[PDB]
């Protein structure tokens, strides 16, 4: 008669690593790394991402004519922009402090577009011939929809003196621009006056732009340039424009209704017609694991990203042959 | 392993013991069988659960990357930003893999320790009333029926009786 | 007869955590985290902090009239500035490269103020009517004390050509400004000349400012703006001013006598009439602990900051019921 | 614990032993009492002291935050700066809590190991001259006065004599 | 050490055993000598090799500094950049020194564990056929020639024979 | 008769540290920290570093006359620049976006210099009197070799209108500059016209510089300043210059033939006439160790830098007295 002390064994093949020995087979273990994703951009907490598709934050916000899909876009969870969106600045130029603006959007979930200066209101200037072949809509030369490219009327550009007071409770994102002409003849032709300026002023802002003339390679069929500027107009503050030429005026400016968690995700992917609690630029994630290795940039309630291929914890003991 | 029991003087595990991690196998005139030791087993389940949770929670607060964009003449800070993000991922990846490696090793030895301690616990009861076979078994000098076997698992083996 | 081996027990309730078990009671332990502070801003190594109170680094350095407390301030250990100090730029404007300057101050413990251009010396210009209602002292319109707001005399602003040579052994912090007028009439009224400039030059500096005119919301009762610039004039270098209007000239400039460890701490707190070897924005620290969790930004010989609520090391063994 | 002594085969500590961490309790015709083993105790005090100092010193050089300020159109770098500072605090917080957790566990097992080793040390002297009771005690086959008890604590127990 | 063998009940190492880390020393009528136990030794060499490689590889991916330059009015970012680089060096320096400290301690105890396990392995064969001296030695009740000694190192010591 | 179990000892003095005990002597151990270097700058993978010696990236790229060694320099592995190279901007000034350019060089291994605008070609302007005493070559006043300092001919500076098209497959680094004169008389004297400008344009670039006049401390015997600008001209893009004075024109521009891993190392050291697989600013490294503590900034296949003085792993056991 005898009694023995022993321990559990089973048919498990699961292996764990230790410091002194690799691929040790154990009776029980626990994987803690999420290795899979659905492969799709998805709604986040039921809330649809703003997907720009071929358009870019610039295309959208200036109102590129081929970004018509994105007028009055609803509240978004996050934004998705391609690496090289084709429909950007259709009329070549620059967007001043673009990255600082994009960064501002990571704090924003919804814009409400409103008209601050009506196109009709430009009685002493021509407001409807301000277009180019570079930004084309429906086969016809058009232009960034949210800003008016003002030109001279009966050979005269009288000084513009305009002022908008933000009576809304919100911060207002105001956009405008300056046009840089190819040559002196082009300047006089478009605006009559040879020496021009745009003074913009708020409680903080103290701007005065002048057009830089230079000979430039055609981009999108034009050698002329448009430099775009922005500000946040606080509530109960007023913005003051004054110019005698080369002024691209605001028509509509965006109201900032919801601030909160958001992100500009960078992906070539399109909408998946799905929903998730955790999204990555490669696809969405659904797991209880504490870790994953899909992609570092995520949004939502997610496991922690690690570069590991394998994370497996021993729970059971060393399993026998 | 560190404690010498698992895959040691006890050469192998038991496919026949499914009710626990550690236990006893008896054999006498009336038959033989496996019986899990609940106390040591439950102790182990608690130890390892807490461990897994402890590991999960320590990693809870860890670096998170954000999208930040830089124009063509901000290459230095773009680079700085990339290195910073990469740097933290590397640090936290290392933390995770090391922890798993180190604790995995501790977990196996923990099980080994529990088997040995259980063995010693039994050894210390039987004393000179049984032969230590060298393999995890004790061969009794007296007949030991199921009542007798039960008293060994009990902690109750009456040494002065036998 | 028998001999037993055993171990110590005691009435201790101290508990420590391990990986597999929490709240384990041990005979002895050692807390290594400092959880308390006195709650006061304190002298550091006996050396008083410079406390700006309601004034700001700008208010102080330009010499805002309501920052009179802070003329010729003595050597400081560290500086304390509120989050939203009321007495900042009394006359609205900007302070150019302000953050880079504030950063410079983290390396400075003492300024010695000296006069480089006497107010008396402006014989061909009016130097004593350069004030505004926005910066008021004792019920009377005053101005930033360290710089002179020069205006025209008998309807004429002759070109200013002035030069200071740094014969001191030290680096000199020189401050000056440009004034931006509301309108063309305001420009002519104040300075006569319509087109103006300020050329500043040192061995490194090559500046030339022009006033930007724009219509701006009143701030502190004025729509006009003052933009302030600075440089470090090296020893044996000279600075050269030249202007025909809108020039806010240096009166006094600060000598940098002591460089060393310092910091701009951000706190609402006031002076505690105490002393310490380690200071935080929430209060001072006195302990032998290797760690604390009071606040990350500290100055002095301090323990290392951690976000932990509890750090307790077992020294003794597992204590028995 | 890993070594099976503390709260193991030795069920509980002794409120009556104040002169050390580990020691002996004797009982014979002439009375009973506690006596700390200085050697093992001092070894433990040295081990743990060094540990605490080793921990304090490794943490000595660790990240320190500085105040840096950024205007309204430097939000990206302000954010970058914040993440960098937060990132390091999180890393060093984790380092500290893990170290404490891991070493705390090592400290308890260290004490357990010292108790067991002391027990084995005594066991190996007495050999078959005393009964191993199963609880940390040895019951002698011969009368063992204070001289005799002293020789066991000495390391000097003359086995061929008894 | 944790396991009580090295510099413990076995007081010191053997300059005379050069063929391995652990082994046996025999002495009988026909002479005496050292013999390394290959199995335990090789196990140790594998354990420690893997350890060293495991340590080297985990540190493989670690922060790398780059030269980045900043003009006279970019002092904030210059400083930020310096802190970032310094911060990671400190973190990785700490990781390296701790790992070495912790694993060094584990390595010594590992060797101690292997010596003890080998000792127990022998003890469990001999059983009551030899006296446990208290110092790592077993004194036989029967004459034990080189054949007999060999069977102990074999694992083959025929207990029912003697 | 007896058999004993024991363990190895030997005459080793090697010591390792643990958490509870320091300086423990072990039978065997393994040092993993590389503590030595050869003390020399070395070829990297057989490929020579570009060593500027007393010259600086600026001196080299503008073609300072005393940096003649570095015309048409061959492919380099890495670049070595001193902390305070004497032969920098010989004619005082600034180099615009210098650090962003230096950063660009960390991605470049070879430039191939080519002439885009011949010096001969400036028929309507004087191109050979554009020199200064500050940049002296062979006892005679010379100038930055890669750019032409154009001045007026027969008292007239006619508008320059020049254009280069990048027909090469490569990106081209183009360099140019503007000259800031001391005074109005100096401006007219050098260039005739009083109000001048330089418009530069590519597909992206839209520059227009004007000279800032100010009184400046002499540096290198001159109070006048030269501000230098650059761009990367893409293949099949054209650059367009236009100026009526103060224009420092490109003569030669650098072709970017090899892009790849490189670095600007900062060392006072000179060439060692040696070769290595891993280089530091203090000397080269040759070891199999996983770590070293020589210097953080390295280039090549190197061990990982740590601040440790000692890293030694126990392999053997605790060695006996
Ligand atoms: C080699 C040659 O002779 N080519 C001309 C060719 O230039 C010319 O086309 C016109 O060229 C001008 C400038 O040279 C503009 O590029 C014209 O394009 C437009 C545009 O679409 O943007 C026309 C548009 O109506 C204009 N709109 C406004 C508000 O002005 C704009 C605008 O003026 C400029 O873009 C401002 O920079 O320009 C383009 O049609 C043709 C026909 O004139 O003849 C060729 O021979
Ligand atoms: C609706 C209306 O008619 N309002 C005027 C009101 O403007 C005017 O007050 C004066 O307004 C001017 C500009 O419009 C300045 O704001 C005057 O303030 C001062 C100031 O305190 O700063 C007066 C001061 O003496 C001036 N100092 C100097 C050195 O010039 C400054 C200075 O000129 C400007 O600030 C430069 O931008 O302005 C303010 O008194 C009153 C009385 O004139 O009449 C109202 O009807
Ligand atoms: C106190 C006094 O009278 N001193 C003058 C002294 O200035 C003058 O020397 C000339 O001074 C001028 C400006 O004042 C330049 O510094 C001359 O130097 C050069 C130079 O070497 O750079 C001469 C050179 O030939 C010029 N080259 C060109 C292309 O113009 C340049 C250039 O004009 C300026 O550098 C542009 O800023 O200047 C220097 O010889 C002497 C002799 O004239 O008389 C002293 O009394
Ligand atoms: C442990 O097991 C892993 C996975 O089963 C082994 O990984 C393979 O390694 C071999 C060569 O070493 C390759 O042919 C396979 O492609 C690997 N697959 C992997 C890593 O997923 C690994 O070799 C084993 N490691 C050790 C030390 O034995
Ligand atoms: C923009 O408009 C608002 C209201 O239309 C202005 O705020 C009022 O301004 C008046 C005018 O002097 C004051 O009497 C009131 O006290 C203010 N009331 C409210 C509700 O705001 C505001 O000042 C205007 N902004 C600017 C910059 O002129
Ligand atoms: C260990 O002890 C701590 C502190 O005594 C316990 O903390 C309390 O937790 C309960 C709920 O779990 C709360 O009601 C208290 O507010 C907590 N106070 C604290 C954390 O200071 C903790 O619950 C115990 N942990 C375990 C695992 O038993
Ligand atoms: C500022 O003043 C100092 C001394 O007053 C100047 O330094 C001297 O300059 C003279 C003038 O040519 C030289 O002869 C001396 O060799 C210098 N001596 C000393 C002690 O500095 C200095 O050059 C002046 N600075 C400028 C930029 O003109
Ligand atoms: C362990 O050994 C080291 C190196 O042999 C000792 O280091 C020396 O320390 C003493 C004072 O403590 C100094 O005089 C020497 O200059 C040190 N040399 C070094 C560090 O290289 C160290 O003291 C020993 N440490 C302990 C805890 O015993
Ligand atoms: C620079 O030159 C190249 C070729 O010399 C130009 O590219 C060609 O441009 C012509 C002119 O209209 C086109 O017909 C061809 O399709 C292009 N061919 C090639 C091979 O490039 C280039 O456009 C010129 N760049 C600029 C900005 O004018
Ligand atoms: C463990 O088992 C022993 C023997 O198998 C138990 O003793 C018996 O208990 C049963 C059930 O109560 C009684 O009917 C018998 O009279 C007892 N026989 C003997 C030989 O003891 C004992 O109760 C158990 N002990 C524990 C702690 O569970
Ligand atoms: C430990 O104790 C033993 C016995 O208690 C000691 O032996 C006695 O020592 C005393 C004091 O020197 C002598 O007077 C006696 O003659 C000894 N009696 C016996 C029975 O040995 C012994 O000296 C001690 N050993 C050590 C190492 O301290
Ligand atoms: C280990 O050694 C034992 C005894 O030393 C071996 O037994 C002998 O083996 C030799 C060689 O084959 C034979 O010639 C003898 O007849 C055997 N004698 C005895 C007493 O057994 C045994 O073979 C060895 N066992 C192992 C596993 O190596």
């Amino acid at each position: 008669d005898q009694i023995c002390i022993g321990y559990h064994a089973n048919n498990s093949t699961e292996q764990v690593d230790t410091i002194m020995e690799k691929n040790v087979t154990v009776t029980h273990a626990q994987d803690i790394l999420e290795k899979t994703h659905n492969g799709k951009l998805c709604d986040l907490d039921g809330v649809k991402p703003l997907i720009l598709r071929d358009c870019s934050v610039a295309g959208w916000l200036l109102g590129n004519p081929m970004c018509d899909e994105f007028i009055n876009v609803p509240e978004w969870s996050y934004i998705v922009e391609k690496a090289n969106p084709v429909n950007d600045l259709c009329y070549p130029g620059d967007f001043n402090d673009y990255e600082e603006l994009k960064h501002l959007l990571s704090r924003i979930n919804h814009f409400e577009k409103i008209q601050i200066i009506p196109k009709s209101s430009w009685s002493s200037h021509e407001a409807s011939l301000g277009v180019s072949s570079a930004c084309p809509y429906q086969g016809k030369s058009s232009f960034f929809r949210n800003v008016v490219w003002l030109i001279k009327k009966n050979s005269t550009y009288p000084t513009i003196k305009r002022s908008y007071n933000n009576t809304n409770q919100e911060d207002l994102l105001v956009l405008w621009g300056i046009h840089h002409p190819n040559d002196a003849a082009e300047q006089t032709k478009l605006y009559q006056n040879p020496t021009t300026y745009i003074s913009v002023g708020t409680s903080t802002l103290n701007q005065r732009l002048v057009p830089r003339i230079a000979t430039r390679s055609k981009v999108n069929g034009q050698s002329g340039r448009m430099e775009f500027f922005w500000t946040i107009l606080k509530p109960n503050d007023a913005i003051n424009f004054e110019s005698n030429g080369n002024f691209i005026a605001p028509e509509y400016a965006y109201k900032i209704v919801k601030k909160g968690d958001s992100t500009i995700m960078k992906s070539e992917l399109e909408y998946g017609n799905c929903n998730t609690k955790c999204q990555t630029p490669m696809g969405a994630i659904n797991s209880s694991m504490p870790f994953h290795n899909i992609h570092p940039l995520t949004i939502g309630e997610c496991p922690k990203y690690v570069k590991s291929n394998r994370l497996v914890l021993a729970t059971g003991l060393r399993n026998s042959p | 392993g560190l404690f010498g029991a698992i895959a040691g003087f006890i050469e192998g595990g038991w496919q026949g013991m499914v009710d626990g991690w550690y236990g006893y196998h008896h054999s006498n005139e009336q038959g033989s069988g496996y019986a899990a030791d609940k106390e040591s087993t439950q102790k182990a389940i608690d130890g390892v659960t807490n461990k897994v949770n402890s590991i999960i929670d320590k990693m809870n607060t860890q670096f998170e990357a954000v999208g930040r964009e830089f124009n063509n003449l901000e290459r230095r800070i773009e680079n700085l930003n990339k290195k910073m993000e990469d740097g933290f991922l590397d640090v936290w990846t290392y933390n995770a893999e090391l922890l798993v490696l180190m604790e995995n090793e501790r977990t196996l030895d923990f099980h080994d320790s529990n088997v040995k301690n259980l063995y010693d616990k039994v050894r210390l009861q039987l004393r000179d009333n049984a032969k230590e076979l060298g393999n995890g078994c004790f061969e009794f000098y007296h007949k030991c029926d199921n009542e007798c076997m039960e008293s060994v698992r009990n902690g109750t083996y009456d040494y002065p009786q036998y």
